[PDB]
């Protein structure tokens, strides 16, 4: 049923991407549920929960690449959960991924709530080399999340005040970022607050080579937002 | 001072003349209300904002989508095509590809060029005009005859998008990555441009050879400067060198479709998921053109084999069609089948040449299965709506199942219709999958349902019908796409050819070689896959008989095939009944279908039940089912309660399309056949949907949830509901508006608005309240969405009495995170009483600005809000025509914000108090908040003065 899965995916696969086929049912989804979404559930009752997860890494993925990111998102949670109090990589990476569909889905409060879940993993757990390299891409996500969203100040945790606090002048301290990324985040965070437009412009422009495609995506999104607000129907 | 035209025309040039993006919409706003025949020359003067013509075009849309002539519009349609024709009358006279690495070749160009386009003095207002013409062009496909763009004015602007990608290309050479807004708005152009009919026949013309290999090689590199780290290919595995290096760019590019530029693919993780859309929709719009068609229709590995004709075009590129006998090959096979799927057919000769190819295919193992799903495939490409054979314009057309509501087309049904429309708008804007929508712009999505009395639908025409188990968004082939009604209603059928392309040889040609094929022995595999194609292909039979032979055919196969196939049926019972329900389904013969329903219903692997569901959706569409002989309504009823009771608390776990299906089935049958699917029957999932709309994001995915919702909502809004279960609904409504996800409370937002204007006192306070509290705690789109609804709602249910005093208090208050949005929630409001001759009730309120107002601990929120409340109760026009001015300013107390404010408060105490005692009321207000700071005292000294 993992050999199966590739016929199944496979058998998917081609008429999506190789021989892009736009007269699909569907139906080799709704069975692509079965073998993975179905040992998904078999692996769990009978018991091999450590490699369980893996069938799920697998068809989420595969759900990814057929152009359905909120149902990948939510196989990977899931999975990010199954592996999550024996082995703190593999659910960081699996957390990291749900988060890039929920981001892919134009799913922000809930890239967010995971982005906050790994940030607040990294640390209770980091006690290596790559946990510093989590919280330095979920420090720049969540910042650029809140700037993008802008929460009010009544539903806004205290975990989104405090980082959201870190980078004005009132405070200085890096963290885990680099000294000149964080300088670009706090005067990036000082200059939306203060609705500044060019300052935001040539911050877009200065920090591209410094951020991912995620976060300039995110970065994109914010000079937009500001530039361009969405909810005027205009 | 006179508060007048000409004192509002300074002040609109005071913050529409600079350079700025801070308050681009109140910009616009503002050059609105400027005078309809004094606007152009306002737009076109040397120092006006150019970052305004795209606001200016999207309120000039609004404007227009709404019915009413823009003014507006038609003068920043006029800047916009003018500044075009002007930045393009720059360039240089000959045109010189843009190789993006030759070293400078055309010295003499390659440098009129830098010192046209490498200073900032020109290079700065390349995008900032190409966002304006992305925003025209975004919306020349639903203008009317004398607001497309002329046919003169169609070469230039190709030579301006191909000056864009030049100069971004340029930029990306010498300076650095140019910025996201202006990639965007270059490829947007690009795009758009590629899209239209119009400036399609000027880019792929012979004389704009130059200018389409300029188009891809920047395009080319601009994907390689973005997706790929320096030092890297795009791709893991005479005449002029530069139309061959276009031809193989464009190879590559189409090639890389399927990883790089595929959205969620472990390689397009390099390109910033903002540009995907708009790289794919532009490299099939390039792939299209003659001068590359040719070559990218081959696959590479022909190319790798002894295949090299002698071409000719008129450009030395137009290869001959691949010879059948290289495609036997698997491989091959399907890179070709990829290549004419993805990149579609450009015209009719190519259309018959592709079906002539994929037919001496289909004469063999497996590469016959291949043939049929080319074949059907290639015939389902001619159902698209707005262009026929275009990937990158079209969609599948779809006619839904459910008609036009009748609800509305009434007093409140046509307010609700504006109200629902709104949050509508937001609802696809943040959750559709903007899969027929390449661009970045928000307020374009529409719909492929074509009038079946041809001209596409306009979308605000299909509130609820689009059959509720498609997600939205999502415009793939679903299988249902095409009602039954719509069948008997196109072509007249008593229960032609499309576009260019003459389907009903087509049609009938598949139709006697699938019948010919599958009753004499043919593998399972084979089988199989033409059942599937005859029910793709079902979707263009035009005739009666075609469908009766269907019929025929698939009843003797299920007569003849053995029980144990299990993957023939998810086709054969869809099929069956799609035929069966276009024969007007009857007594004699169409009768066992119910039998066939009912047997597949109890089956073991899940697509079975889903198809004989759509079976199912397929007969009801408008079969008297059984004819009174509906005894498979007590069937269908009893399946769906029991497989949705036990796929309520959980969703997420079972699939998706199942749960879909069924909703859809639930509520046909209970708007439709509302006296067989027993009484509570509705209510019972009213509960179900209940259980399912109250779960939280992880145990009710998003596209289930919206389905759900916006089924319930018809339910509701179609009268086939009894007052017990619609009791039942006008409850549920409001739990769900206090969610965190901003999109979900939007959609019970929406919900509450139809249970508030279809079920018709301190209930309406309740929502009120309850509308109040998600503006004060919302997110600032939900925020900007709420209060942009909020005077309609207000005026349209309670007299002005009763929350005249609750929007000030809203207004006005410590925990109000956006008040820049209740000021014009007051605004409209105040406005709305000076039309029904109210104008005295506003002013016995404003007069109520004693304590309320003139007491706020940042005196200058304090003036803000007194400005903002003293313009919105004003009976004057330039005053009243102010506010976005005063809103783009929420702090920032500076002088002329006080002289601002005296002249607006001088202006309402001599116009509206008209009190002698009032007067003096008004006055011994400032006398107690004192201030003999600038703004009180100043107002107190000019009051004196009056």
């Amino acid at each position: 049923l993992t050999e199966a899965a590739r016929l199944f995916l496979r058998q998917e696969r081609d008429a999506r991407q190789r021989l892009v086929c736009p007269a699909a049912y569907g139906e080799p989804l709704q069975a692509a549920a079965s073998a993975l979404g179905a040992a998904v559930r078999l692996h769990l009752e009978l018991g091999q929960p450590a490699a369980a997860a893996a069938l799920c890494l697998e068809l989420a993925a595969a759900l990814r690449d057929l152009g359905q990111p909120a149902a990948a998102a939510g196989h990977f949670q899931r999975a990010a959960q199954l592996q999550l109090p024996q082995l703190p990589l593999a659910a960081l990476q699996a957390l990291g991924e749900a988060a890039s569909c929920q981001l892919l889905a134009r799913d922000y409060t809930g890239a967010l709530a995971v982005f906050t879940r790994m940030q607040r993993l990294a640390r209770e757990h980091g006690s290596l080399g790559a946990f510093s390299d989590v919280l330095v891409r979920c420090e720049v996500s969540r910042v650029l999340l809140l700037l993008l969203l802008q929460p009010p100040p009544a539903k806004l945790l205290p975990e989104h005040a405090q980082t959201l606090e870190k980078y004005s002048w009132e405070a200085f301290s890096s963290g885990q970022l680099p000294e000149e990324l964080f300088l670009l985040l706090q005067s990036l965070v000082m200059a939306t607050h203060e609705k500044d437009t060019e300052a935001i412009k040539s911050l877009q422009v200065e920090m591209w080579p410094l951020l991912t495609a995620e976060q300039n995506h995110l970065l994109h999104l914010v000079l937009q937002e500001t530039i361009s607000p969405s909810g005027q129907g205009v | 001072v006179s508060p007048d035209k000409d004192w509002y025309v300074h002040l609109v040039k005071s913050q529409c003349w600079t350079r700025s993006d801070s308050a681009l919409l109140e910009g616009a706003e503002l050059v609105n209300r400027i005078p309809a025949e004094d606007m152009n020359a306002f737009m076109m003067n040397s120092e006006f904002n150019l970052s305004l013509l795209a606001p200016c075009l999207s309120l000039g849309m609004s404007e227009i989508s709404g019915g009413q002539k823009s003014a507006l519009f038609e003068a920043a349609r006029e800047v916009t095509l003018a500044r075009v024709s002007g930045t393009v009358q720059q360039l240089p006279a000959v045109h010189h590809v843009f190789q993006p690495e030759l070293p400078a070749e055309p010295a003499a160009y390659w440098s009129k060029l830098n010192d046209l386009f490498g200073d900032a003095a020109l290079y700065q207002s390349l995008p900032t005009l190409a966002r304006a013409l992305a925003q025209y062009l975004v919306v020349v496909s639903k203008l009317p005859s004398h607001l497309h763009l002329p046919p003169e004015k169609e070469k230039d602007i190709v030579k301006f998008v191909v000056a864009t990608l030049e100069a971004l290309s340029w930029h990306l050479i010498h300076e650095q990555i140019p910025l996201s807004l202006d990639l965007q708005a270059g490829l947007d152009c690009c795009c758009l441009a590629l899209q239209l009919p119009g400036l399609w026949s000027v880019v792929s013309s012979t004389e704009f050879v130059t200018h389409a290999c300029s188009l891809i090689h920047c395009v080319h590199f601009i994907l390689e400067a973005v997706a790929v780290q320096p030092g890297e290919q795009l791709l893991s595995p005479q005449n002029p060198k530069y139309i061959t290096a276009a031809c193989e760019m464009v190879a590559e590019m189409v090639e890389s479709l399927q990883s790089v530029l595929a959205l969620g693919h472990k390689r397009n993780s390099g390109v910033p998921a903002f540009l995907t859309p708009l790289l794919r929709n532009i490299i099939i719009s390039l792939a299209r053109l003659p001068l590359v068609n040719s070559y990218t229709r081959v696959p590479p590995l022909v190319w790798k084999l002894g295949w090299s004709p002698k071409p000719g075009g008129d450009f030395g590129t137009a290869f001959p069609e691949i010879p059948v006998e290289f495609l036997q090959e698997k491989e091959v096979f399907k890179e070709f089948i990829y290549r004419i799927n993805t990149l579609g057919w450009t015209s009719r000769t190519q259309f018959e040449e592709t079906w002539a190819t994929l037919l001496g295919v289909l004469v063999r193992t497996q590469i016959n299965v291949l043939a049929v799903q080319a074949i059907t495939s290639l015939v389902l490409s001619a159902m698209t709506v707005p262009v026929a054979g275009n990937p990158a314009v079209s969609c599948l057309e779809q006619q839904p199942r459910n008609k036009p509501l009748k609800a509305l087309d009434t007093r409140f049904g046509r307010k609700l219709s504006i109200i629902r429309g709104i949050v509508e708008q937001e609802i696809q804007a943040m959750v559709s999958k903007r899969e027929n929508i390449a661009t970045h712009h928000l307020y374009q999505a529409w719909d492929p349902v074509p009038s079946l009395s041809g001209a596409l639908i306009s979308h605000e025409k299909l509130l609820l019908q689009i059959n509720p188990e498609r997600e939205l968004g999502s415009m793939s082939y679903k299988l249902g796409q095409v009602s039954i009604h719509s069948v008997w209603l196109g072509n007249s059928i008593t229960p032609k050819h499309r576009a260019g392309v003459d389907i009903h040889s087509c049609s009938q040609f598949l139709l006697e070689l699938y019948s010919r094929w599958i009753l004499p022995r043919t593998p399972a595999i084979l089988i199989s896959e033409v059942v599937r194609s005859l029910l793709v292909v079902s979707d263009l039979f035009t005739e009666r008989n075609q469908f009766e032979l269907m019929y025929v055919t698939l009843t003797e196969l299920r007569r003849v095939h053995p029980s144990e196939d299990e993957i023939l049926a998810q086709y054969l019972v869809p099929a069956t009944c799609k035929a069966a329900a276009v024969l007007g389904m009857d007594k004699a013969v169409a009768e066992p279908v119910s039998r066939l329903l009912e047997s597949t219903l109890r089956s073991s692997h899940l697509p079975s039940r889903v198809g004989a569901l759509h079976g199912i959706l397929y007969v009801l569409e408008c079969d008297l089912l059984d004819d009174t002989a509906k005894q498979l309504i007590p069937v269908i009823s009893d399946y769906l309660l029991s497989n949705l009771k036990g796929i309520a608390h959980c969703v997420n776990i079972h699939s998706q399309q199942h749960v879909l299906v069924m909703c859809a089935t639930a509520f046909y049958l209970i708007e439709n056949y509302p006296l067989d699917v027993g009484p509570e029957f509705s209510a019972s999932i009213i509960q179900m949907c209940g259980v399912m709309l109250s779960g939280s994001e992880e145990s009710t995915p998003s596209i289930i949830y919206h389905c759900a919702l916006r089924g319930l909502e018809r339910l509701l809004l179609s009268e086939q509901l009894s007052r017990l279960d619609a009791e039942s609904l006008v409850k549920l409504s409001v739990d769900r508006v206090n969610v965190h996800s901003p999109h979900r409370a939007m959609a019970a937002l929406g919900l509450m608005l139809t249970c508030m204007y279809t079920g018709k006192v301190i209930v309406a306070m309740e929502r009120v309240s309850v509308l109040f509290d998600r503006i004060r705690k919302g997110f600032p789109c939900e925020a900007r969405v709420v209060a942009r609804i909020l005077p309609q709602f207000l005026d349209d249910f309670f007299p002005p009495q009763d929350i005249m005093n609750k929007v000030i208090g809203e207004f006005l208050s410590n925990q109000q995170p956006y008040p820049q949005f209740m000021a014009t929630v007051v605004y409209k409001v105040f406005q709305t009483l000076h039309s029904t001759g109210q104008s005295s009730m506003v002013r016995d309120w404003v007069m109520l600005s004693l304590s309320n107002f003139t007491q706020r601990a940042p005196v200058a929120m304090a003036t803000w809000s007194l400005s903002c409340f003293f313009v919105s109760a004003s009976t004057s026009p330039w005053v009243a025509a102010i506010l976005p001015h005063v809103i783009s300013r929420m702090g920032k107390l500076e002088q002329v914000d006080v002289n601002l404010f005296c002249l607006v408060a001088t202006d309402f105490y001599r116009h509206q108090i008209e009190e002698e005692l009032d007067r003096r009321a008004f006055q011994s207000v400032l006398e107690v908040v004192a201030a003999p700071g600038s703004p009180y005292h100043r107002l107190l000294t000019c009051l004196r003065n009056v």
